[PDB]
């Protein structure tokens, strides 16, 4: 069971990241209901694309770390940093062991003003950018996501970095084979992180190049 | 690399070149491949310079301990040993590594090969790494015992310039030892191409 | 003079001095007071402080095992901090292994058997401290008390330490089947107030916690202001 | 495994475990050693010629390698034990280093071993002096004693085993620094009179050169022993 | 007895083993130690029991590197697991840093050994003076049966270490020659020690600041000191 | 599934009297994508006079810097506040690597910093530890092509010219953005920005220097 | 007494005596003081007094991460056994979460540790206080770590002999301290240390540290050259 | 292959009150033969007999094993081991080895001293006994021996009857066997008398 | 295989010939490394394998052959006695982690009464031992590439009774035959032989 693409982006008071709601077991599309974006303790969130069952392992892991330290010892909840570098440390130790968490995160979070985005693979590349994707999405999303960034250099609005979310998504629909059009985007701000009840997205398929007359072989 | 040591009259000459090759670019032109274990040891680097700077490294600490425990210098014999058994203990962990251990003990100048397999070979003479094919003709055909420190050092930077102008994985430049009663000198340190136009001026 | 030296000894008479001895230490110890109602469950102790220059929540004696369930220790506050440790080790391990909030009734036998453990074997010596096991897991609220033997039983209220005798007579005087969580706030809180010296530990503060259906089923400290 | 602690100091900072091993070496059979120009001597008392023991002859003196022999005074059975490892450990050594131990290694190998036994948890010390000659490959002769605080110190002469003070203070009078292969033989002898029984046949005696280790036969030895307690005699009319 | 257990308090706070092990070196050979800025002198009472020993042998001061010498009093083949130790941490160091182990660094390793005793029945009856010459300049360190070490000026360990500090106190300042150390360090052992003072009774080494070596003092050059006094 | 990856980038150094100039590009890059062009992680100061570069993969790097970060405390406890000078970082680096030549880190690292004299100096290491001090050093998929340059115009060995005077910290710096700028334009997985580190008695003065974008 | 042998062994009236014996080491040990006020955390500690022109060092304040460091009294020993335990446990810790451990869980931690070794046969408690002192997200952190395993969040705090003078001292100020500055809290660390010298001695460099922790300062020991902007110019008066 | 490496192939055979087991006497490389001096016959006691086929490292420490059990039971059990116990014993000593075996196929014949019946039992590398009433053989001649001992063996033979075709099926059978041959050592086990016989083979 | 062992015994001695070639790759190190280790007074083994398990095998022999001299009072083992302990380390290196040790060896040894009361073989013994652990008492034979050519030369001319002289020329016979037929130039063989007087160094034979 396989998550397919995530893809976020920093905009001006926060993080967005989305993913379809989809594990393929395969090329079949198993279950379109999966709710693949979780909430690490208050301040953070985490999708993965790879094996659902090695991310399903580590949020646990992440997840009873976070809410054990702060009840156990009346010390203050663990940062979107400091929980993405245990979150790194330990997909870096099980690669060691060649028992490999087999999944890329995305991680986002939010402190205060400070917004921490970062990407994580399974063999502990990590890597924080002002956009990140995995899957799919950081070769088809990223390019978009990138250009989005470079336009506005001061930063993006939520409603411009939803726009541009949306329009990766949509394309993510088009052109990765194990998706679905049925997303949900996590927003990290002040407050914490919200999941979006899943949304679809518009979808153009009646060009005149795809009627079936142009598009015939003979 | 190329690499040779032989016993003479006069003690043990010991010839290297300075070229660490992973086959096709040279990564430098400038590694020092005698190891100068004690005042009265030396280590050869050849094959993995890693595996060979690191094992001689620990035979250097372990010459030492020895030297603090029973308060006297190790002998060569056992220099050797010790480098043997090491390289026995890893003889199936791909270690890449040969060595020669030349000293003066209280039983005059030993000289002894030591392989990545555990071989410790004991002669008079050797060349070691993919120049050794080339260093052995010129040192083979020019070797006698009664040789000169002078003719012996001669002929052990020629047999290494022999080797740095045909192997490819050899060159840089041509360092000499000398080990004697009183221990070792570092008698010349010489680039190939300067050497080229000792022994070949027109 | 052989029969008492260690816990893996019976004396004649059929009862294990060490462990007698243990449970000495926790009636010489500051007095703790707890009430099961149907609302929750809540812990009041007194801490007595050695210095007038401590900070607020130093040697806190009352902790969180897991969210529904919390260890206030009436005895050696480190000894009791070795079971609270072992209580959130079990708690982790419910929900870890069995993917469920450990039960009030198991978190409390796991207390009792960890304490009872080391009454048995020459080379350990029994807990200096009664645990009081408050929790509100799915077999509704529960308060239980593991003693220095590893003899857990529940309670509708209890009271541990040198006023263990007053603060029992000022716990009959409540009705279990009436009160709520916020009036045991204030009567237990009370008693504390009531059953202290005041010539002989003239420092002290009165550490509640409570896990409640007003807390979310969540075992926490109360506020500074229901305290008094 | 039991490690209780056996060795452990007592309130005056003695081990009192090791004062106890080195009473068991007091009662045990004197040994003694004597260094030459190019001579090690090692005497021995044996219990005494007992018709029943065999007349195969067993000696006394162990040889730990070639190069190295061992008497001592103790505990025969601890001794042994030690000795089986001093044995192994010239072995090991040879195997590691092509070169044979020198005697100064062996005696710090036994001496580090005697040492283990005061200081491991579930273990008594060895109840055992050493004595150990020997002539390292160079040609050079070593006399080396080891008691059983695993101390050890080399000797120009010495003696272990019962009233060892008695013939130490004996030898430290008479003892000559250059010595021939016979003086050393007549001094060990004469020492060892000092303390053992007025009779020749207690005493056996190795007498270790460079690569030749010979003890003295029975008729080689009653020369020396007359020809000694006639000395003993001469200095019995002296005072 | 074996009533109290090796890991037991006293009533006054100390390890009773540990309180015991200290009274072990009180009865041991005396050694002492001066740091001045030239170098740092160790000296040692030997307190051979016979005539006919090997003097050479029975070692009171050990080189444990180049730059570092242990003296030793109490239980002497206790010291040589020590000093093996510290050869060992030496080395290690010297292979891994390509450098010398410095003097506290060495005192710290040899002190690590020290405390594992419950692996080891007892503590070791020694201890240990450490000089040696590093970056920091010439050192003198104390280890302890505790496994405490303690920099020092000048120290001495043994029987007479209680007389010897009367002197130091009296005699010793940080301006002192390396030769006016070796002077008050044989002036001491002289006072001090039991025997009457001889150049083969004592053993005196110094590590020299300026090539930051050890020398062990030949029966000779302790002689040469003897004579300037 | 291989537990290596090379993110690929270059680091450089040269070494001049009195100080060194450290550079590694900035771009960290995954498979067929590029993943970062921010990533900072390729220069680590181990000491105020010491650093580590560090190319191959990036995890790897992380985690031999976090080792070496925690050796070199260790070191500063054991040696009574005394940190370790960069020849004592640079066995460690060698001691480290070769430790683990069984499940080698997949990092071409450099040590580089000031040695007991004040003159700067590159330890330039392979996959398991062999190196040697050096005046300059590259590490990383474009060392192929920088290491060349430097020896031509360092050395000078095939040139009968008089060699130039010593090299300044701003001409070494400016011999360093060159040989960056011309990799950055032939090596596809070099790029970005170039961190320059100049580490000096007095303290590190560092500088980005913008690069091809592609 | 029949029951202060063991640490396995309580007493009829429910002590542990070596427990209350191990605390003894810790009352004999030289004098440190700990200070907290709303920024920052400072450590002044009684070295041993140069006798005559002869001096003794032994290494007391330990720094334990950038933002912790402790101040032992006791059994050195021990003392060194826990900066270890600690040092490892706080690089642990950052190696995994990219910063320092918090102090309240590292109060836990100490705690915890004393208390194995208070309940097997095998082991002994730590003969040894810790003065803990830090800084995180929470502010600073004074802890007095005991040989019980009792560890005491304190605004002020003394150890080691003559201390009920310097504690007596500190409780007439204490509730000052969230006001003072860096350079008073010192002057109170010092002038509450400068109670618990014997007889006529004074606080000077060679027989003081002073350690510091706070607000964008990482913990620094303070010897000689550092120490005498607070030292030189420092006089005791009633 | 690791069996046929050393060569050597070993028979036995059931008789009336009597069994025959005969080993060929070839120890080889592969192809280069070192001894033509090498049974492969060890006697455990008065009633039993066993060869061992195989590697012949395995056959020496195999059959060493074998004798360390079989002299470790004779001084505990103050009794001769009989050929079922035996056999039990090396099937146990085999499966004992099942991931990493011994490279050997014993052959045990045995006869009880009072019954006069007689055991035969081959086993596999892993221990897997075959108990038959008539003949068990091992080794590079095995697919030969069976066709030799198949024909020539009845029921009820005399001891010299016995030898007779047991003889005639090794020698016929390493006839047709690089790695067998130099004659064969036959032993005649009976109740009253234990017969050993070299028997000419060629020399091939 | 490169290095060429033979042995041979007769009424009164084991002769003994071991190729001097240490090779690397193709390359002569020496053409005089002496393969034949002498393990007690009247015992040698011609091993031939590489450098590094024929030295780290014969030594190990020799010192367990020496410690057990030394615990056993200086009493010399017989040859069947070594060259058992000799099989059984060879036997158990082959289900060993370390794997086997790549070395061919033929024990010789004369055993001579060690007492009175030695019922024991008298005379001279050899021992064919494959690397394997395979040990067989032989008359004669042979390790490497020139086994095979000698040992066919042996079966033709080897008699049980030949004179310590007529051995010499045979054991020459059989070094010649290795030299000009095997590829791998065995041009130098250390000869040994054992007997009643103990190993005595045959230089005439090369
Ligand atoms: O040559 C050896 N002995 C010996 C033993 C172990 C060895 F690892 C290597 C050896 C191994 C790789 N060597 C290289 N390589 C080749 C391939 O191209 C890159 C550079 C260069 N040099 C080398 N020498 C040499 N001997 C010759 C006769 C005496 C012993």
């Amino acid at each position: 069971a396989s998550g397919g693409s995530v893809i976020a982006i920093k905009y001006k008071g926060g993080v967005l990241m989305a993913a379809d709601t989809l594990l393929s077991y395969g090329s079949l599309a198993k279950w379109p209901n999966i709710p693949r974006i979780r909430l690490l303790g208050s301040h953070s969130a985490v999708c993965a694309t790879g094996s659902y069952a090695d991310f399903q392992m580590m949020a646990k892991q992440v997840e009873d770390n976070i809410e054990r330290q702060k009840m156990y010892h009346n010390v203050d909840e663990l940062s979107p940093s400091e929980v993405f570098s245990y979150l790194h440390r330990s997909i870096y130790q099980k690669r060691c062991d060649f028992d490999p968490c087999l999944c890329q995160m995305v991680f986002i979070g939010v402190r205060d003003g400070e917004t921490f985005l970062a990407g994580v693979d399974d063999v502990g590349t990590r890597w924080e950018d002002d956009c990140i994707a995995t899957g799919y999405g950081a070769y088809i999303a990223l390019p978009l996501l990138r250009q989005a960034l470079e336009k506005n250099p001061d930063g993006l609005s939520r409603g411009e970095a939803m726009r541009i979310l949306t329009d990766c998504l949509r394309v993510l629909f088009y052109r990765e084979c194990r998706a679905i059009n049925k997303f949900q985007v996590a927003d990290a701000a002040s407050d914490g992180v919200r999941i979006s009840e899943p949304f679809d997205v518009e979808t153009h398929w009646e060009y005149e190049g795809y009627c079936f007359e142009k598009t015939a072989i003979i | 690399t190329t690499t040779l040591a032989f016993r003479f009259n006069g003690g043990i000459i010991v010839a290297v070149d300075s070229r660490a090759s992973t086959g096709q670019y040279i990564a430098s032109q400038t590694v020092m491949k005698v190891l100068e274990i004690n005042d009265y040891l030396l280590g050869t680097l050849a094959g993995g310079a890693a595996d060979c700077q690191y094992w001689e490294r620990v035979l250097g600490m372990e010459c030492r301990l020895w030297e603090l425990r029973n308060g006297s210098r190790i002998t060569v014999a056992a220099a050797s040993k010790i480098l043997a058994n090491i390289t026995y203990a890893y003889r199936n962990h791909g270690l890449s590594m040969g060595t020669m251990v030349a000293g003066w003990d209280q039983f005059g100048p030993s000289l002894y090969y030591v392989d990545d397999k555990g071989s410790r070979v004991k002669q008079d003479l050797f060349s070691v790494g993919s120049g050794s094919i080339y260093a052995y003709g010129v040192l083979d055909t020019g070797y006698r015992k009664d040789l000169s420190v002078e003719d012996a050092c001669d002929l052990a930077r020629r047999s290494i310039f022999h080797a740095t102008y045909r192997d490819g994985a050899s060159g840089g430049i041509v360092t000499v030892y000398h080990v004697h009663e009183k221990g070792w000198t570092k008698i010349s340190r010489d680039d190939q191409t300067k050497l080229y136009h000792r022994y070949f001026p027109s | 003079s052989g029969h008492d030296q260690s816990t893996d000894v019976f004396s004649a008479e059929g009862r294990v001095f060490q462990v007698e001895y243990a449970g000495k230490a926790v009636d010489n110890s500051s007095t703790a007071v707890a009430a099961c109602c149907k609302d929750g469950v809540v812990v009041a102790v007194e801490k007595v402080h050695t210095s007038r220059m401590l900070e607020k929540g130093s040697n806190n004696r009352i902790h969180a095992v897991d969210r529904q369930a919390g260890i206030c220790i009436c005895g050696l506050l480190p000894d009791g901090r070795a079971i609270v440790s072992r209580a959130r080790q079990e708690a982790e391990n419910s929900r870890d292994i069995f993917a469920t909030p450990i039960r009030g009734s198991v978190l409390a036998n796991r207390v009792g058997e960890f304490m009872h453990a080391y009454t048995t074997h020459f080379a350990y010596r029994p807990f200096g401290c009664s645990a009081i096991i408050a929790s509100y897991a799915d077999d509704g609220p529960q308060l239980f008390v593991s003693d220095p033997s590893g003899t857990v039983a529940g309670y509708y209220g209890v009271a541990l330490g040198k006023a263990k005798t007053v603060a029992k007579s000022e716990l009959e005087k409540l009705d279990f089947s009436s009160l709520t969580c916020d009036e045991a706030v204030g009567k237990l809180a009370s008693i504390l107030h009531e059953v202290h010296d005041k010539q002989k530990d003239k420092l002290y503060e009165v550490e509640v916690a409570w896990v409640c259906d007003k807390s979310d089923r969540k075992f926490v400290h109360v506020p500074a202001d229901m305290v008094p | 495994s039991y490690d209780r602690a056996i060795t452990v100091f007592s309130p005056d900072g003695h081990l009192f475990q090791v004062e106890y091993a080195q009473e068991a070496v007091k009662k045990g059979l004197a040994a003694v050693g004597v260094l030459g120009s190019d001579s090690v001597v090692i005497a021995v008392e044996k219990k005494s010629a007992v018709k029943l023991q065999d007349s195969r002859t067993i000696r006394k003196i162990y040889k730990v390698d070639a190069n190295i022999y061992l008497a001592f005074a103790g505990l025969s059975a601890d001794a042994r034990v030690l000795i089986n490892k001093a044995q192994l450990e010239c072995q090991r050594f040879s195997l590691n280093y092509e070169d044979t131990m020198d005697v100064d290694m062996l005696v710090r190998y036994v001496a580090g071993v005697q040492q283990k036994s005061t200081q491991s948890g579930g273990s008594r010390p060895f109840g055992v002096a050493t004595v150990i000659g020997g002539f390292n490959e160079d040609g050079k002769p070593h006399l080396w004693k080891t008691d059983p605080s695993g101390m050890c110190s080399a000797w120009r002469a010495v003696a272990i085993g019962r009233h060892d003070q008695t013939v130490i203070e004996y030898m430290e009078k008479s003892y000559k620094d250059g010595m021939s292969r016979d003086e050393c033989v007549h001094f060990a002898i004469k020492s060892l009179l000092e303390v053992v029984e007025s009779g020749s046949r207690n005493i056996e005696l190795l007498v270790l050169q460079y690569k030749e280790a010979r003890y003295l036969t029975e008729e080689e030895l009653q020369k020396f022993v007359v020809e000694v307690e006639k000395e003993r005699e001469e200095e019995a009319a002296a005072k | 007895e074996y009533d109290r257990g090796v890991n037991t308090f006293s009533p006054e706070g100390r390890i009773f083993q540990i309180e015991y092990a200290v009274e072990a070196i009180k009865l041991g050979s005396t050694s002492l130690g001066i740091r001045t800025p030239e170098g740092v002198v160790l000296a040692a009472e030997k307190r051979v029991p016979s005539t006919l020993v090997v003097p050479s042998s029975m070692s009171k001061i050990m080189e444990v590197d180049s730059h570092i010498a242990a003296v030793m009093s109490g239980m002497v083949a206790d010291a040589r697991i020590l000093v093996e130790h510290a050869r060992v941490e030496s080395q290690n160091h010297r292979f891994t840093y390509n450098e010398p182990m410095s003097v506290e660094s060495c005192t710290l390793a040899t002190c690590d050994l020290s405390i594992q005793f419950g692996l080891m029945s007892r503590p070791f009856g020694v201890s240990l003076l450490i000089a040696g010459v590093d970056e920091k300049g010439p050192q003198l360190w104390q280890t302890d049966p505790s496994g405490t070490h303690t920099r020092y000026d000048a120290q001495a360990i043994g029987g007479g270490a209680e007389a010897a500090q009367s002197v130091f106190t009296e005699r010793y300042h940080r301006n002192m020659t390396l030769e006016e150390g070796e002077t008050l360090a044989v002036d001491i052992l002289k006072q001090v020690m039991e025997d009457q003072l001889s150049p083969e009774n004592i053993e005196v080494a110094v590590v020299r600041a300026d090539d930051g070596k050890l020398h062990m003092y030949t029966p000779t050059e302790i002689k040469a000191i003897m004579s300037r006094m | 599934w291989s537990p290596y990856q090379d993110n690929g980038g270059t680091t450089a150094a040269i070494a001049g009297k009195d100080f060194v100039i450290l550079a590694g590009d900035t771009r960290l890059n995954g498979d067929f994508c590029l993943h970062s062009r921010h990533d900072q992680s390729k220069i680590f100061q181990l000491t105020p006079y010491t650093y580590m570069a560090s190319n191959g993969m990036q995890a790897d790097r992380l985690q031999l810097q976090q080792m070496l970060k925690y050796r070199v405390k260790w070191y500063k406890y054991n040696n009574g506040g005394k940190v370790p000078s960069t020849k004592a970082i640079a066995q460690l680096m060698s001691t480290m690597l070769y430790h683990r030549r069984f499940f080698p880190y997949y990092t071409f690292n450099m040590v580089v910093g000031l040695d007991e004299e004040g003159h700067g100096v590159c330890y330039s290491y392979d996959a398991v530890g062999s190196t040697e001090p050096f005046l300059y050093g590259t590490r990383g998929s474009a060392a192929s092509f920088v290491e060349p340059l430097l020896d031509c115009l360092i050395n000078r060995q095939h040139m009968t010219s008089q060699a130039p005077p010593e090299m300044t910290k701003e001409e070494t710096l400016a011999m360093l953005k060159n040989a960056f700028t011309g990799a950055a334009e032939r090596d596809i997985y070099t790029g970005d920005s170039v961190s320059f580190f100049i580490i000096t008695k007095d303290g590190v003065q560092q500088e980005s220097f913008e690069l091809r974008k592609d | 007494n029949e029951y202060d042998s063991d640490i396995t062994t309580w007493s009829p009236t429910g002590r542990l005596f070596q427990i209350e014996y191990a605390n003894e080491a810790v009352n004999n040990g030289s004098a440190t003081v700990g200070v907290k006020g709303k920024n920052f955390v400072v450590l002044a500690a009684l070295k041993r007094s140069p006798v005559a022109e002869l001096s003794s060092y032994q290494e007391k304040v330990f720094e334990i991460d950038e933002h912790v460091g402790m101040s032992i009294s006791g059994l050195v020993a021990d003392g060194r056994v826990l900066a270890r335990y600690l040092r490892t446990e706080c690089m642990n810790y950052r190696y995994m979460y990219s910063n320092g451990m918090p102090m309240n869980q590292m109060a836990d931690m100490i705690g915890e540790k004393h208390q194995r070794h208070i309940q097997c046969s095998g082991k002994r408690p730590f003969g040894v206080g810790l003065l803990l002192a830090g800084y995180d997200r929470q502010g600073p952190h004074l802890y007095q770590t005991v040989p019980s395993g009792d560890v005491y969040d304190y605004k002020a705090t003394a150890m080691g002999v003559r201390s009920q003078a310097s504690r007596t001292y500190l409780e007439r100020h204490f509730e000052h301290f969230s006001d003072c500055t860096l350079d008073e809290l010192v002057t109170h660390a010092l002038k509450a240390l400068a109670s618990a010298t014997s007889e006529g001695i004074e606080l000077n460099v060679k027989n003081t540290t002073i350690a510091i922790v706070g607000k964008d300062t990482p913990f620094t020991i303070f010897e000689e050259e550092s120490a005498r902007k607070y030292l030189d110019g420092f006089k005791m008066r009633p | 292959s690791i069996m046929a490496y050393s060569g050597g192939s070993v028979m036995a055979m059931a008789g009336k009150e009597c069994f025959v087991i005969i080993s060929d006497n070839r120890l080889g490389e592969q192809l280069k033969t070192i001894s033509t001096e090498v049974p492969k016959l060890h006697v455990v006691n008065d009633s039993i007999v066993y060869g061992l086929t195989g590697l012949r490292t395995d056959q020496q420490t195999f059959a060493n094993k074998v004798q360390f059990r079989t002299e470790m039971y004779k001084l505990r059990e103050e009794r001769d081991i009989t050929g079922k116990a035996f056999a039990a014993m090396i099937t146990s000593m085999l499966y004992e080895a099942r991931f990493g075996p011994w490279f050997v196929e014993p052959v045990i014949g045995s006869i009880d001293k009072s019954t006069g019946e007689v055991y035969l039992c081959a086993t596999d590398l892993i221990g897997a006994p075959c108990e038959p009433e008539d003949y068990v053989c091992a080794g590079t001649a095995a697919e030969s021996l069976h066709g030799m001992c198949e024909a020539l063996w009845r029921p009820g033979m005399s001891p010299e009857e016995l030898f007779e075709i047991a003889a005639q099926a090794m020698l016929s059978a390493c006839d047709r066997d690089s790695l067998s041959g130099y004659g064969a050592v036959a032993m005649i086990v009976t109740k009253d008398k234990v017969t050993t016989r070299l028997i000419k083979g060629r020399k091939d | 295989m490169a290095e060429t062992a033979i042995a041979f015994r007769c009424k009164d001695y084991v002769m003994v010939a071991a190729a001097g070639l240490n090779a690397f790759y193709y390359i002569k190190i020496t053409d005089a490394e002496d393969k034949i280790t002498q393990l007690d007074t009247h015992q040698l083994v011609a091993c031939t394998g590489e450098n590094g398990p024929r030295v780290n095998f014969t030594e190990y022999i020799k010192c367990n052959l020496a410690l057990n001299r030394m615990r056993q009072h200086g009493r010399h083992s017989s040859c069947e006695s070594t060259a058992n302990f000799m099989r059984n380390c060879l036997a158990s290196a082959i289900r060993s982690r370390e794997g086997a040790y790549q070395v061919n060896c033929l024990f010789a040894g004369y055993d001579t009464p060690v007492s009175e009361d030695d019922d024991g073989v008298v005379g001279p013994q050899l021992f064919y031992m494959d690397y394997l652990g395979t040990l067989q008492a032989v008359p004669y034979g042979c390790h490497g590439y020139g086994a095979c050519f000698v040992t066919a030369l042996l079966d033709r001319l080897w008699r049980p009774d030949l004179s310590q002289q007529e051995g010499l020329e045979l054991m020459q016979k059989c070094c010649d035959e290795v030299k000009r037929r095997v590829i791998i130039s065995n041009s130098y063989f250390f000869v040994k032989a054992v007997t009643k007087n103990g190993v005595e160094v045959i230089t005439a034979v090369h």
